[PDB]
């Protein structure tokens, strides 16, 4: 029919091969990414390691430069592939023009490189969704979300993969301007944004943070259950 | 189950590869229990007569229910509970119909009590998800192949009535059998027997369980080696 | 290579009630009559004395089972399913012995091919050497 | 870990242990409860049915004993081929229901003319001869044939189906209303049209609103109804419908559903009984027939042959204009507010029927009922196209 | 006609905690059931021509047929259950108002006029599908499903109870309802409560019932229903499993197809039948909502589809709420990582997992189930997707 | 239906050649490696040996790729041999490139790099082959990683690939002390797993196929067991195996 | 049968019609309306957002974007498919402005825009490029040598002078508004009055600031897109 062509248009004007390369996203993993004055945060929802994986290799949050960073859902392998290509064209574009690249010309790159493996066939449209976030140089929080379509938007505080629908209600029920007046306001908004969908705490959550341009860590797990214990003495607080 | 406050289980499944014990097991349950079995294997609710199917399924349960508590055995209930199939044209219909019908009274608006039922099948993936349900069938219980240990103590029921020699190892034997079934474990103690009546004796010996083992499971393999070596 | 001419001959030299079948024939046009038939000529060979089941051509209708997707699959896998709970069921037979003869062994259901309902799956191969000058000599 | 399986012990501690002092008592009196409902539902019963005696007023009893001992009982049986009675071979096969057929001779009461093939005859039952024909006497006020008169709905409630309704305008005025036209155009007033469509198009309510304008009553035969148990006799059926329709004046000969006709002995009797009424009829009457079902080509084909219905009207979900006339159409017989743009919700449901519209506005309805307000608003009808119609892809990638 | 008999509905024992007002309560209906029996028993005690000629005249026995046509006020087509039908006389007691092509005429055994009509002919199969005893299960055993009840009860409640919007709105009450959604997720429970708390009767069909050897008692059994429904009104009928006759239309070639294509024709004939503004409803349900005819959902015939989705988190967590409101659970038992645990568990996977970990209890002589006991339960009643890797 | 060539996408998202591929390396032989303290192994089931094999080789399942760097395949043996000449091809150009041994990290990205290439796009059946690549460096020591025909990777100091590989991971992962386990206890475990999962009452030496990884001296040494090593180690496992039966 | 000729681009229906052509026609209908007036002050573009969410950065959502300080753009469609056709515009308004040092004309423009399109059946695609229509409407407005003009382009890669043409979701009911309250004389404040009456008539929500972009381009200033402040302006007066 008109679902197994990547380029046929069905006759109401669908490509549902990109369709269902987006849908294939919904069964990655919870990624949710907020922007603050000062801070862009990067709340992931990490799968239990059973008893022998590794977890140093089975990195959900990538820096694709020192002023950009990104957090995908959908498919490892798709999202190792774009990447590499997002860090190589990265250092490319600060061999051209010798300033680092602004997080919108990378979110750009990024969804130009999804959109052409999406327009041909014999190529398999990305099945992921990425979440830039970042500074640009002259230190403004940017936050962006690609899709498998290879069209990319702009968003305050999004959320990808399974459950996001209800990450975002969440967010739109519980973004403010106060919300993100300290770090640690933004921190709890993203944990409580978290555990909205793995509801188990500590564990099975990974947060990488970034403040003006100091090359960002991830929050190590030596803190982030001090964070989720901050989080439940709020939440015994106010109830 | 009462004070508990749960709701009683009411149907189980008993799948699993064939010859493993399945059908041995209900006619156990029903040697051993206090209530009313009943045998309704499977295509015997398949009849030539428009809607007779539906009618003979609501038969049995209210014969079921007007008895005692009482126990359904569904034998190869593969038969008439697969799957519905879409529309009608070559697609059946009657079967269907009668299923349908074994459901509603299995799980529906009546809530039949102590009716018990029991199913075996072999092929438990190609079953209905309307008939697997929980509530019509809680605690699928699955038949594997017996393991070592298991093997061996087939081997030592099913070897009770024989004229065993001094000297046999039926741990070996049992050995001797990786992933065989029950049946296959019965198989092989009818024909050690053979073997020892074939040359006019009583006693089984080893030796003749050993032949038994290799001719009971003696089975085709890939002739073929340039096939076999497709994999490494 | 000798299969029905051996359950012509187990026929001819035996005391029990023989009932002979072939495969094919228990595929009945109307719904259910082919299961209903096995289970009338299983039944009747229970209740005569010591009987002799012979399906020639069992793999007409005991081929391995499949995701059947139409009726006509289904009513045959339903004939295979009755088949097998009828020799080795909850109700177990006495002195009924099924003999079935088929060309392809290989495509037979596994829960056919086991102990408890073919104790003994005998090969027929072409004859060799000896068997070919014993053939040569009975026949001539 | 293996399994134990519960002592008796276990089960005497188990039941006892910790419960509730009234448990006991608890249980007792509710098993005592279904005890006495089931005695009180005992002890009720024998309900008398009194069956259907009326006041001895009305009680001939002598008269009934008379009718019982006098008045044969007739088994009723519908009749067949006249192998050729002509006085010479008075013998026909009847069909006696269930039972059999058999070939019986006529009854002094009954003459030949008014026995023919096809109708119920009431045969005795020791020789089984004909004794009085039954016509089924149709004339059907509990079941089809709708008879309207004149249907309610008119010219301005259509919506959308503007080239349909002047092709029908066409066929089912231009003659009916200046017949003198076509006749000095050397030309047989058209003998009828299929109006095919995909259901729900309305091409039934368009038949009706002609039907109005022509002020020629409306007649609608569903065929479902001659499938189903009143069968056999349906070609009686039409013999009489279309008589009275002949008595009647300007009239106007709907069939919908009409599939289920077309697509057959007694059927195959129907269809060429309507042949010898339509053909045999003289074409210059006016019961213009009205043909109309989804298929356009599960009609035997010896129907639409010329000499017969002669053109075909193909009606084609609504557009844009359509959908909002039909939804304004639908929504004036609805309590709602002055500034609804239907505009907007025909747009909202693209390649939607005419039903679908029908059931959008219901549905608009029930949410208005839903937050107890006695007016429908705009958000309402959005909801409700939301619900019908369609049972982020489209947001995120078009824009 | 008779209004609607609805089911016997004995009243509902609030406090349900084994504790003395349920004993008080349970006591207390205990003594009104006692004072009914004991008036009716004593009732039955205290206090003790042309009818016998006419039962004379009538005969002995005599035999039950359907009333067809009505040529004159002395003549009828009556037919015998067999199917065979005849033109019979109606003698003079016999009262005629009551005569309507579809009763249920007494027939003399010889020369069968008619001799008396019978008001209630029930069949036992029409009969045994009408709720006599309504169900245990209400809407607060029914966890989540708001939207699904309230259009439930819109649909089917609503116009039994004050209707005055419907027709102030001017839109049709929506005759007939269909519930659809995967195996399991609440259909026919959500009509046991229907049962429950409805005032109307109630009629309880499979579907499959619905279809007869014979021919001709298919459509009939399904023409006696609907009339019953409609005698009854105002009535509820619940056809579950209608994709037992629901299945696609399709050309028949076979005498039992006929048959099959005849009983839903009927069905779907009646359906259309009765109006909207009637008091009967029809009611639903199926698991293979794509099999079934587009026809029989028809906006013209079964305007609304109320889906049932496998229930989300918070509907998980009512049910799981609903099915452990019974049992003595520790203090320990979370119950929030089963409903954490990505699956497709359903209403009745919930209610099969507490029956399993209430057996883990008793496995290990507890009566107090833990967490523990859920969690082994879980994994226990779960039966059977992606690989693990390729999806992060 | 949507099981075309890879490069489609079925509508609820799944890559069913990808999952083909996937559940393909169950019909393979069965191959397991354990990270110990100081040491890693690989053990490997010589699936076809009929009678009549030369041996002429030094492992079919465990291929050297670097003086650092051993795995073990699981697949078709024809994208089994492109697989190897590949990584020995991208090992030795990073070691020109760069003067280094290549970490395992790396390479294993560079393989499984292309192996998703060979998935997502070209029209070209995805390389239905599994690796547990065995190696060491200066980043993180002794590492173990189990490859994917889908192109995925994974750290683990267990791992179990091949037919009934799920039953081996399981057991295995019911039996592993992480970080105190030496080459000997691993090499224990190892012989276990592979008579708990092969269809054998007594595996033989010829069946197994053991290699092991060891960093001693400034430097690593890879080296399969020999056939008189394994015999011995496999008659230890058995006697340590009726020492448990008797004692219970 | 039409199936056959459904699959592929180069294939021809017995009608002659490019059914893929077609449905790359109605996927237009499927993006948010997007409406252009021609005027002798100038040309006005207004558009509807459709935001999906609240917390999504309005500014991401390019439905009015610049190729060049004297021409505006319009679209509707797929965003990634009018993403390339944006960029190939701008590129090749400097492609001209480079070669001739003067200002290309929006018909030049439009014509350049419709080269890239209608390559789908084309050889050329080798190296890479669109083996299917684009799936996008281009509204085109700005001043030139011959005043002030207005183009809309069709994903086929036709073009046409429009006084007055809209595009999205309903193009049919603002087409048949707009043929009624065009006006020639019509002066650039009642065109967008006009304008946003029409969008009011035909959003699906109500008018505010976050649902609709305005632009507008006029012979004196160059492209200008209406800021908050000048959006509420406008949009008090309706
Ligand atoms: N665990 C067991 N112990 C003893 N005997 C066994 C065991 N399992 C199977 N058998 C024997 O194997 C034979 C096969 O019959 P069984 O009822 O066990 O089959 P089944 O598992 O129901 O298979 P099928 O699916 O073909 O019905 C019987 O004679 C039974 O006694
Ligand atoms: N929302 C719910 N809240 C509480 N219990 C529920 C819910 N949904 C289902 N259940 C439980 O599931 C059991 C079976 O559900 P039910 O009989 O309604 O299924 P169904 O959807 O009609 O299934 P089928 O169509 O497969 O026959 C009920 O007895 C009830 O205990
Ligand atoms: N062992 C044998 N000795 C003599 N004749 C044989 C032998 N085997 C086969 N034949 C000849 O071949 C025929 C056997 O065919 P049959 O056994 O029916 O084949 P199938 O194996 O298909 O049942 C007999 O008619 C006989 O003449
Ligand atoms: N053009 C139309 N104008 C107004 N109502 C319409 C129109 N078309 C369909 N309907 C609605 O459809 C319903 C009945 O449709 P119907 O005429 O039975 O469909 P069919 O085309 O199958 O005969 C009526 O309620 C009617 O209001
Ligand atoms: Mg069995
Ligand atoms: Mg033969
Ligand atoms: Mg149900």
């Amino acid at each position: 029919s008109y679902d197994r062509a990547i380029t046929v248009f069905s006759p109401d004007g669908h490509l549902f091969q990109v369709e269902y390369a987006q849908e294939a996203v919904k069964k990655g993993s919870t990624a949710v990414g907020v922007r603050g004055r000062d801070i862009v945060v990067l709340g992931v929802e990490k799968k239990s390691v059973a008893k022998l994986q590794d977890e140093r290799t089975v990195r959900k949050i990538c820096a694709l430069d020192d002023n950009v960073c990104m957090a995908f859902a959908g498919l490892t392998a798709d999202a190792r592939i774009v990447i590499n290509r997002a860090r190589v064209e990265c250092q490319s574009h600060r061999l051209t023009v010798e300033d680092p690249v602004t997080v919108e010309y990378i979110t750009r790159y990024i969804a130009s490189l999804k959109q052409r493996y999406t327009q041909s066939n014999g190529r398999r449209p990305f099945g992921i969704s990425a979440l830039i976030v970042g500074f640009d140089f002259d230190g403004t929080p940017r936050l962006y979300q690609t899709d498998p379509s290879g069209t990319y938007h702009a968003w305050k505080a999004n959320a990808i993969g399974r459950g996001a629908k209800s990450v975002r209600e969440f967010l739109e029920k519980n973004y403010t301007d106060e919300a993100i007046e300290t770090d640690d306001l933004t921190i709890k908004l993203v944990i409580k944004a978290l555990l909205e969908v793995v509801q188990s705490g500590g564990k099975n959550i990974e947060l990488a943070v970034m403040r003006r341009d100091q090359s960002l860590k991830i929050l190590n797990p030596e803190e982030i259950e001090k964070y989720v214990a901050e989080i439940e003495k709020e939440k015994e607080e106010n109830e | 189950f009462e004070a508990l406050g749960i709701a009683q289980p009411k149907g189980v499944l008993l799948y699993g590869p064939p010859g493993t014990g399945k059908t041995l097991l209900a006619r156990a349950v029903a040697h051993h229990t206090d209530c009313t079995f009943i045998r309704v294997s499977g295509s015997e609710l398949v009849q030539k007569f428009i809607g007779e199917g539906a009618r003979m399924v609501r038969e049995l349960f209210v014969m079921a229910r007007e008895h005692a508590p009482s126990i359904i055995f569904m034998d190869e209930i593969d038969s008439i509970g697969s799957s519905r199939l879409e529309g009608g044209s070559g697609g059946d219909s009657e079967v269907q119909r009668t299923m349908l019908e074994l459901l509603n009274q299995l799980d529906g608006f009546e809530a039949t009590k102590n009716i018990k039922v029991i199913m075996a099948t072999n092929r438990i993936d190609i079953l209905d998800s309307a008939l697997l349900r929980p509530g019509r069938i809680d605690r699928k219980i699955e038949f594997p192949p017996p393991n070592e240990e298991a093997r061996l103590d087939i081997l030592k029921i099913h070897s009770r009535k024989m004229n065993l020699t001094r000297g046999i190892n039926l741990r070996k034997i049992a050995e001797l059998m990786p992933g065989a079934s029950g049946a296959e474990v019965k198989g092989v103690c009818t024909e050690a027997g053979m073997y020892a009546l074939r040359e006019r004796r009583v006693h089984v010996t080893q030796e003749d369980f050993e032949m038994a083992v290799a001719k009971v499971m003696q089975k085709d393999s890939e002739k073929n080696m340039s096939i076999k070596k497709l994999w490494k | 290579c000798g299969k029905t001419m051996l359950a012509k001959a187990v026929a001819h030299h035996t005391t029990a009630a023989f009932i002979r079948v072939v495969g094919s024939e228990f595929v009945q046009k109307y719904l259910g009559e082919g299961p209903r038939m096995v289970r009338d000529v299983f039944r009747l060979a229970k209740e005569n004395a010591p009987a002799i089941i012979f399906i020639d051509e069992i793999d007409a209708i005991a081929t391995k089972r499949f995701d059947a997707q139409t009726g006509a699959d289904r009513e045959v896998q339903r004939i295979l399913l009755e088949l097998l709970n009828q020799m080795d069921g909850f109700d177990q037979n006495v002195n009924v012995k099924v003999i079935m003869a088929t060309n392809r062994a290989d495509t037979l259901d596994p829960a056919l091919l086991r102990p408890g309902r073919l104790d003994r799956k005998i090969e027929f191969p072409l004859p060799d050497r000896r068997q070919k000058r014993l053939i040569f000599s009975t026949i001539t | 870990k293996p399994i134990r399986a519960l002592d008796e012990g276990d089960i005497a501690l188990l039941k006892t242990y910790g419960q509730s002092t009234y448990s006991r008592q608890i249980k007792q009196v509710e098993d005592d409860i279904q005890q006495l409902l089931k005695k009180i539902n005992e002890l009720t019963g024998i309900k008398e049915s009194d069956t259907g005696l009326a006041p001895p007023a009305l009680w001939d009893l002598a008269a009934d004993k008379q009718t019982l001992q006098s008045e044969q009982p007739l088994q009723v049986a519908r009749c067949t081929k006249i192998i050729n009675a002509d006085s010479e071979d008075p013998k026909y096969i009847i069909n006696v229901k269930q039972f059999a057929k058999f070939v019986v001779d006529l009854s002094d009461q009954v003459a030949p003319t008014d026995i023919e093939e096809g109708m119920r005859v009431g045969v005795d039952r020791n020789k089984y001869q004909i004794h009085i024909p039954l016509p089924p006497k149709i004339d059907p006020t509990v079941t089809m044939m709708q008879v309207e008169e004149k249907p309610d709905v008119t010219y301005s409630d259509v919506g959308g189906c503007k080239e349909q309704i002047e092709k029908l305008r066409e066929v089912v005025e231009t003659p009916l209303l200046h017949p003198e036209r076509f006749v000095n155009l050397g030309i047989e007033p058209p003998k009828g049209v299929l109006l095919f469509g995909p259901p729900g198009t309305g091409k039934t309510l368009c038949a009706r609103a002609v039907a109005n304008r022509t002020d020629a009553c409306f007649i609608r035969v569903i065929g479902s109804e001659l499938v189903q148990k009143y069968v056999g006799e349906g070609a009686r059926m039409v013999r009489e419908l279309f008589e009275m329709a002949r008595t009647k004046k300007a009239c106007l000969i709907f069939f919908d559903e009409i599939d289920a006709i077309g697509g057959d002995n007694e059927v195959q009797r129907t269809m060429l009984e309507l042949i010898n009424q339509l053909d045999g009829f003289d074409p210059r009457g006016n019961i213009k027939v009205l043909m109309a079902t989804n298929r356009p080509d599960t009609l035997d084909p010896a129907l639409m042959r010329p000499g017969r219905l002669d053109r075909k009207i193909e009606f084609s979900l609504p557009d844009l204009e359509g959908r909002t006339h039909i939804f304004k159409i639908h929504a004036r017989s609805m309590s709602v507010e002055r500034d609804i743009r239907f505009e907007l919700l025909a747009r909202l449901c693209p390649n939607s029927t005419g039903a679908e519209i029908r059931s959008v506005c219901t549905e608009a309805g029930m949410f208005a009922i839903r937050a107890r307000r006695k007016i429908a608003t705009e958000k309402d009808f959005l909801e409700a196209v939301n619900k019908v119609i369609k049972s982020t892809p489209r947001y995120m990638t078009y824009n | 006609t008779k209004g609607p008999d609805a089911a016997s509905k004995l009243p509902l024992v609030t406090p349900h905690t084994q504790c003395r007002l349920k004993l008080l309560k349970l006591e207390r209906i205990k003594d009104y059931l006692l004072m009914e029996e004991e008036f009716i028993r004593n009732q039955e005690q205290m206090k003790p021509e042309e009818r016998s000629k006419v039962d004379d005249l009538r005969g002995t026995p005599m035999s039950v047929g359907t009333l067809e046509e009505i040529i004159d006020d002395n003549h009828a087509i009556v037919s015998t259950s067999v199917g065979s039908e005849h033109y019979v006389s109606i003698l003079s007691f016999v009262d005629k108002d009551l005569l309507e092509p579809g009763c249920s005429v007494l027939l003399n055994h010889k020369v069968h006029a008619v001799i008396g009509v019978l008001m209630d002919d029930t069949d036992p199969l029409v009969t045994v599908m009408k709720v006599e005893k309504a169900p245990q299960e209400t809407y607060a055993d029914i966890g989540g499903l708001d939207n699904q009840i309230q259009e439930i009860k819109e649909s089917v409640e609503l116009p039994l109870t004050h209707p005055e919007y419907y027709e102030e709105m001017g839109i049709k009450p929506p005759k007939g309802v269909i519930l659809y959604g995967p195996p399991g997720t609440g259909k026919t429970l959500l009509a046991k409560a229907v049962a429950n708390q409805t005032s109307a009767t109630f009629l309880r069909v499979v579907g499959s019932e619905l279809i007869q050897k014979y021919l001709g008692d298919g459509p009939k059994l399904v023409r006696e229903l609907f009339r019953v429904a409609e005698e009854h009104a105002p009535s509820i009928v619940f056809i579950d499993e209608i994709d037992a006759i629901g299945t696609k239309r399709y050309d028949s070639n076979s005498g039992g197809e006929r048959e099959i294509q005849r009983t839903m024709l009927e069905l779907l004939n009646q359906l259309d039948g009765f109006d909207s503004r009637g008091d009967v409803k029809v009611i639903m349900a199926t698991n293979r909502i794509e099999t079934l005819d587009p026809a029989l959902i028809r906006p013209g015939r079964i305007d609304r589809k109320i889906e049932f989705p496998l229930p989300d988190e918070k509907t998980k967590k009512r049910i799981f709420q609903i099915h452990t409101s019974r049992m003595t659970l520790a203090d320990d038992v979370t119950l929030d990582d089963l409903i954490m645990a990505k699956d497709d568990l359903s209403g009745a996977d919930i209610k099969a997992i507490c029956t399993e970990a209430g057996l883990m209890a008793l496995r290990e002589r507890r009566m107090k189930v833990t967490n523990e006991d859920f969690k082994k339960s879980k994994e226990n009643v779960l039966y059977k997707g992606t690989p693990e890797g390729l999806y992060l | 239906r949507y099981d075309s060539r890879t490069t489609i996408f079925s509508p609820e998202g799944r890559l069913y050649q990808v999952e083909y591929a996937m559940e393909a390396i169950g019909h393979a032989g069965t191959c397991l490696g354990i990270l110990a303290n100081d040491g890693v192994l690989l053990a490997a089931e010589r699936r076809n040996i009929h009678k009549l094999l030369d041996e002429v080789f030094f492992s079919e399942k465990i291929y050297k790729l670097n003086e650092d760097m051993a795995c073990s395949v699981a697949g078709i043996t024809s994208d089994a041999n492109v697989l190897t000449n590949e990584l020995r091809l991208i090992a030795q150009r990073y070691l020109l490139q760069y003067q280094e041994p290549i970490p395992c990290e790396q390479l294993v990205t560079a393989l499984c790099d292309i192996k998703q290439a060979y998935t997502q796009f070209g029209g070209k059946r995805p390389f239905g082959v599994s690796l547990l690549y065995i190696g060491w460096d200066k980043h993180y020591g002794f590492q173990l990683y189990q490859s994917d025909p889908s192109g995925n990777y994974g750290g683990w100091k267990a791992t179990c690939i091949g037919n009934n590989s799920a039953a081996a991971v399981s057991m295995l992962k019911q039996d592993y002390k992480e970080g105190e386990m030496t080459l000997k206890s691993a090499l224990a475990l190892a012989i276990k797993v592979l008579n708990k999962t092969m269809d054998v009452s007594k595996l033989s030496a010829e069946k197994v196929e053991i290699a092991t990884l060891t960093r001693e001296n400034g430097k690593t040494v890879i080296r399969v067991l020999k056939q008189k090593e394994v015999e011995q180690l496999i008659k230890k496992h058995e006697e340590e195996e009726a020492k448990a039966e008797r004692e219970k | 049968t039409r199936s056959e000729y459904d699959r592929g681009v180069n294939t021809f229906s017995p009608e002659g019609r490019l059914f893929q052509v077609e449905y790359a026609i109605e996927a237009i209908k499927l993006g948010s309306t997007a409406i252009g007036i021609q005027t002798s002050e100038g040309v006005c573009l207004a558009v509807e957002k459709r935001i999906t969410s609240p917390l999504m950065e309005p500014s991401s959502i390019e439905k009015i974007v610049e190729i060049d300080a004297h021409i505006g753009c319009a679209m509707s469609g797929l965003i990634a498919d009018a993403k390339t056709l944006i960029d190939k515009a701008r590129v090749e308004t400097q492609n001209h402005w480079f070669t001739y040092n003067e200002t290309m004309t929006v018909e030049s423009v439009t014509q350049a825009v419709s080269n890239l399109a209608l390559q789908f059946g084309e050889e050329d695609a080798d190296p890479g490029a669109m083996s299917r229509p684009f799936g996008v409407a281009l509204l085109f407005g700005g001043v030139d040598e011959k005043g002030p003009q207005l183009f809309h382009m069709d994903p086929s890669g036709t073009f046409v002078q429009c006084d007055a043409r809209a595009i999205g979701s309903a193009s049919e009911g603002a087409q048949s508004s707009l043929q009624e309250v065009y006006h020639k004389s019509m002066t650039l404040k009642e065109a967008i009055k006009s304008s946003l009456i029409i969008l009011k008539q035909v959003m699906e929500e109500k008018l505010n600031a976050t649902n609709i972009e305005l632009a507008t381009v006029q012979p004196g200033q160059n492209f200008h897109m209406f800021t908050k402040e000048e959006l509420e302006e406008v949009i008090k007066d309706i």
